[PDB]
């Protein structure tokens, strides 16, 4: 049920240096 | 990987190293799926043409590392393997179709801030996601270059490559259970996943619901960041009802 | 490669 999420990332709102260049690519 | 950088601290806890006990070395990577199992690649544990058919006894999982040589004393965990599951139809003689297994643990291993399952997707994420032009990531401890060797987990995000394209860059005949990433050398960018980290994911963060999924697994490919050839990955959503007939069957 | 723990060996 908690697959995928981060415990350094995403379970505390803070996002990798890179993860933003994916969301971007995702233009639909 | 080539052109890549190193890893952030807990950036892909689902990160795991295949280690062959003697001698003690690298032998792929692969994923964390849940407590008791991991995703790799077939070609890494049976690949006849190269005399490698490795059984449970013989590897370890290394799970929750950062560093490619150190012991992470407090941080990784190491785990034994109960049993391993290639795919009946894995295509080894060819094309390496089908180029997935699974590995049982003996225990299940304890989550932490560094070890955490990925998702593997559903056919609406697969959909959605699986286009020409997205990126996804790709990690591992392999090879720098083709032609060394990195301190510490590397990663590089690579966008998808139309069917075509992909085709038309190999000889080898290319299957609906693969599919192709990388820039084209008028992209400018480069990058590529190269010997070492076979078995590791390749993963896209949806922006639907936030979560990390495995989309596909890093195969095979001619070189590693040629121009004009892009890395190969099998396709895990068109094999999911064979990872969940495992799981079902055998826990 | 650093030795890991034999307890893993074993
Ligand atoms: C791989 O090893 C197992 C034995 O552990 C053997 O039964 C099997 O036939 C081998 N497969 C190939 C393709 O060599
Ligand atoms: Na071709
Ligand atoms: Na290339």
């Amino acid at each position: 049920a908690d697959c995928g999420l981060r415990p350094l990332f995403e379970k505390k709102s803070l996002e990798d240096k890179t993860e933003r260049e994916l969301l971007e690519s995702y233009i639909d | 990987i080539v052109e890549g950088s190193d890893a952030e601290i807990g950036m892909s806890p689902w990160q795991v190293m295949l280690f062959r006990k003697s001698p003690q070395e690298l032998l792929c990577g692969a994923s964390l799926i849940s407590d008791r199992w991991v995703l790799t690649a077939a070609h890494c544990l049976l690949y006849p043409p190269w005399d490698k058919n490795f059984t449970e006894n013989d590897l370890l999982v290394r799970i929750g590392k950062h560093s490619r040589t150190r012991y992470e004393r407090n941080i990784e965990k190491i785990s034994m393997l109960e049993k391993i599951y290639i795919h009946p139809r894995y295509n080894w003689r060819e094309n390496l179709d089908r180029d997935i297994a699974l590995m049982k643990l003996k225990k299940p291993v304890a989550f932490s801030d560094y070890i955490h399952p990925v998702c593997l997707p559903d056919r609406e994420t697969a959909a959605s996601l699986l286009q020409a032009g997205y990126k996804g990531r790709v990690t591992g401890w392999g090879n720098l270059k083709e032609t060394g060797q990195p301190s510490v987990l590397q990663v590089v995000n690579l966008p998808i490559v139309e069917r075509p394209v992909c085709k038309d860059s190999t000889r080898i005949r290319i299957t609906d259970n693969m599919f192709c990433a990388g820039y084209k050398p008028d992209e400018g960018k480069r990058g590529d996943a190269c010997e070492g980290d076979s078995g590791g994911p390749f993963v896209m963060k949806s922006p639907f619901n936030n979560r990390w999924y495995q989309m596909g697994i890093v195969s095979w490919g001619e070189g590693c960041d040629r121009d004009g050839k892009y890395g190969f990955y099998t396709h895990v959503f068109r094999l999911k009802k064979w990872i969940q007939k495992v799981i079902d069957q055998f826990g | 490669f650093e030795e890991i723990p034999e307890e893993y060996l074993q």
